[PDB]
């Protein structure tokens, strides 16, 4: 559910 | 500035104990101060900026979401009349975090970015500066929101395309930004077919590199090719 | 006061907006807006207050001990010196959290307090008053820690007085009461044995009560009996 | 090892 970034 | 009485070293020590300490904010007024020097950052300091202001934005940007889903429900057909609390509330967290990104994209035009010069410094702060535009677009509703869409794009693409002149790809940096701009594309610019497009390019690309890569660069590549991997299979 | 122009109705529900969504310093100061609106706090009013502010000084605690700790190793044997910044930002963290305190205990002073009759509001006060000095207590160091140290001992003895006498053994409020007050002897006090017969006797009179109660009264006593007994676990 | 208090 979470979209990943960094 | 508060700061501007402070060594730079003891600033940078003392951005490292805020970071133990999870005192996020103390440490990102810690290293602006250190920015403000006006010396160039290393590596590490340009890590310690980024994962300061990262941390105290997403707090910031975790809470408007919050809000603004209260918001959107009490806006609803059947909603009873609460009043203008929630829009307010909604838009004081909203300031804050727009006055953050605010910040640190002065540091990156005063005088960060036009200072950098290699590769890995100069890619680091174009992808900070898609980034925090990215932040601004999320909450962006008028006249601006799309001039700060494109100020997104133009950073990341800028970024993107030193990183593939100049960079292997497995390149942490390059892994990173490559991520973010998909993630920019899927949620900002409506343009989801190019997101999973340039997160399969960039997984498979970094596949076949890894074979040159020590044990330590193998595991600092595959972890943000995990990240890569993990959307694709929200987004498909 | 920043607050002074908002209505006490917005200021509660905004305290509970943040609460929402994690924004505990923005959830404090809200609830100080409302008390200094100088009418009485209702049940669900006193918990807001006291809930903000427990989330603002933890943290501020968390910290501090991380900062203490580091502070410590470099004061052993063998430990290079690194100048004055671990005891600068401990001692900022620090004031940051008496200041904190203080805040808490001014509006208990001006003027809850003095205006609570009712034995739900005064013993609730009173547990405050303990704990914020307690919290004042944990970092002490100079001449006035004894006077800091007998200020907590002091509102907790007055608030378990008033609590034997005017609630029953199960009362949610009497119990944390015990529980905290029973902190207070192992770990401000130097007096374990006191903090452990205080745990049992307050556990085993709660149980006794059981039997008088609704399942949801019997729910809220039940967890915090099990606070009593984690503790006496750890101490024995 | 944490001391629980409320
Ligand atoms: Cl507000
Ligand atoms: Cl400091
Ligand atoms: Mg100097
Ligand atoms: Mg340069
Ligand atoms: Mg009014
Ligand atoms: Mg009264």
């Amino acid at each position: 559910g979470m979209t990943m970034s960094v | 500035g508060a700061m501007g009485s402070m060594e730079r070293a003891s600033l940078i020590q003392k951005a490292k104990l805020a970071e133990q300490a999870e005192r996020y904010e103390d440490m990102a007024a810690f290293m602006k101060g250190a920015v403000e020097k006006g010396e160039e950052l290393s590596c590490e300091e340009r890590n310690l900026l980024s994962v300061a202001y990262k941390n105290v934005v997403g707090g910031q940007r975790a809470a408007w979401r919050v809000l603004s889903s209260i918001e959107q429900k009490s806006n609803e057909e059947g909603s009873e009349e609460k009043g203008p609390e929630v829009r307010e509330y909604r838009e004081k967290v909203e300031t804050e975090l727009q006055g953050v990104c605010d910040t640190v994209l002065g540091l990156l035009d005063s005088h960060l970015i036009k200072e950098a010069g290699d590769a890995e410094s100069r890619v680091f702060y174009l992808k900070m500066k898609g980034d925090y535009y990215r932040y601004l677009a999320e909450v962006a509703t008028g006249d601006d929101k799309k001039r700060i869409i494109d100020s997104a794009r133009s950073a990341y693409q800028e970024a993107m395309d030193i990183s593939k002149k100049e960079m292997p790809p497995t390149n942490p940096i390059r892994l990173g930004l490559a991520l973010n701009f998909s993630v920019f594309h899927y949620e900002i610019a409506n343009s989801p077919e190019e997101a999973i497009s340039l997160a399969k390019t960039t997984f498979d690309e970094a596949m076949a590199d890894l074979h040159t890569l020590s044990e330590d660069s193998y595991k600092d590549s595959t972890l943000i090719m995990q990240l890569l991997r993990d959307n694709l299979t929200l987004w498909t």
